[PDB]
């Protein structure tokens, strides 16, 4: 199963640089070219450039020119892309792909990395539990407030509960994000049984467990 | 540079239906037009390469025609898993360009949201903050409304919302809303109301709670 393990650094202050990393194992690394695409939340999927791992090669977009530089590495099999003179617009999700020789398509895409240019202090997601208040199916919740940068990982029952679950995108209110997730279950299950939403946040390497308990 | 254009940016369709997404190019492309699929969560996988027609090991209900400037991808039988955004991309000249996209939706029966409001947690109150969460889940169509009435009054301040992409196992949507205030103002009132207005009920589905009741 040829694929590309992605996800370089996600947060660096505006005015500095980073190096999103792209591992491509599942075929011969130096045989095919690699592609770097950009997707800003305004849904524009811009084509950056492309490199051929064996040679030196390259074809940059006369836009990200000087804004991006493609690094080799034949040894470990990992492509790199350093982005400098970073600002608020470089903040986006970057993709690495493989082009298939003969025709110029991107046959295998990585899972892309999310870059966040910003001078904001990382902060632990405060986790409060959402328990029904007015004394079959009941929905409960977890409110993940004030955390930077993205993202967090919200799960119910260490992964055991995955249906009736709903995790809503976050909302930046003022330098901080705040997101919540909901999970519905048959009434019998709770509070007859335990329901815990574990939230993760690598940025602050915080990993919390908050179980919903009756009457708030 | 070559401007790739996709006519409709969004498309709704019922299951079983055939669907044809069209992508146009700034000029002949010698048939160098590919097609991709990006379901939510960013996952993307190709669909067709060279001027449509050609697959990669993907489903057989996907196909595409195209000559010089006008190509187009086609979904024959719509399955409740085809909901995603589809792009096109010419790999003929440089630099390589993509179309604008085309979010595909699966029309399904009009349903009502299941509402649920929640009072501040014991934990956040200790910190001087009062956030009230209300959930409006599994509704269709996506256009719904939410208003907060504190002690029979207005919202507008302290409310942040968040809609979800259409679910892939029941073509439904869900919305979350959050009324925030200083613990101090939370204690200045007794009734807190989440008023949701959709078009499946000629009367807003309502949930709310008071403070001494708890």
């Amino acid at each position: 199963q040829a694929q590309l393990q992605q996800s370089g650094a996600e947060l660096m202050k505006p005015g500095a640089s980073v190096k999103i990393s792209c591992k491509a194992t599942g075929y011969t690394f130096s045989n095919y070219w690699i592609d770097w695409i950009k997707q800003r939340p305004g849904h524009g999927l811009e084509w950056i450039g492309e490199i051929l791992p064996g040679s030196g090669s390259t074809n940059y977009n006369e836009k990200f020119r000087g804004k991006a530089t493609f690094t080799a590495d034949t040894s470990s099999n990992t492509a790199y892309m350093q982005l400098s003179s970073l600002t608020s617009e470089d903040s986006a999700v970057y993709y690495c792909t493989r082009r298939g020789y003969w025709a110029y398509d991107f046959d295998y895409w990585g899972q892309g990395t999310t870059l966040t240019v910003s001078s904001a202090k990382t902060t632990p997601p405060s986790v409060y539990p959402l328990a029904p208040g007015s004394a079959s199916m009941v929905t409960l919740g977890c409110l993940v407030k004030g955390y930077f940068p993205e993202p967090v990982t919200v799960t119910w029952n260490s992964g055991s509960l995955s249906s009736g679950v709903h995790t809503f995108p976050a909302v930046l209110q003022s330098d901080l994000y705040t997101l919540s997730s909901s999970v519905t279950v048959p009434s019998s299950p709770r509070p007859s049984e335990t329901v815990t939403c574990n939230v993760a946040h690598p940025a602050s390497s915080t990993k919390v467990d908050k179980k919903i308990v009756p009457r708030d | 540079d070559i401007q790739m254009t996709q006519t409709t940016s969004s498309l709704s369709a019922s299951l079983g239906d055939r669907v044809t997404i069209s992508c146009r190019a700034s000029q002949d492309i010698n048939n160098y037009l590919n097609w991709y699929q990006q379901k939510p969560d960013g996952t993307v996988k190709i669909l067709i390469y060279y001027t449509s027609n050609l697959h990669s090991g993907v489903p057989s209900r996907f196909s595409g025609s195209g000559s010089g400037t006008d190509y187009s991808l086609t979904i024959s039988n719509l399955e409740q898993e085809d909901i995603a955004t589809y792009f096109c991309q010419q790999g003929n000249t440089l630099p390589r360009t993509f179309g604008g996209g085309t979010k595909l939706e699966i029309k399904r029966a009009d349903a009502a949201p299941t509402v649920s409001i929640f009072p501040p947690s014991s934990e956040q109150l200790t910190s001087g903050g009062a956030s009230v969460v209300c959930f409006l889940n599994n509704f269709y169509p996506k256009d719904i409304n939410v208003k907060w009435k504190i002690d029979g009054s207005a919202r507008q301040n302290g409310v942040l919302n968040s809609w979800t992409d259409q679910d892939s196992k029941d073509s439904t949507y869900s919305m979350s809303s959050t009324l925030t205030l200083t613990k101090d103002e939370y204690e200045r009132h007794n009734s807190y109301t989440c008023e949701a207005t959709h078009k499946t009920s000629t009367s807003p589905i309502v949930k709310s709670f008071n403070r001494n009741e708890c």
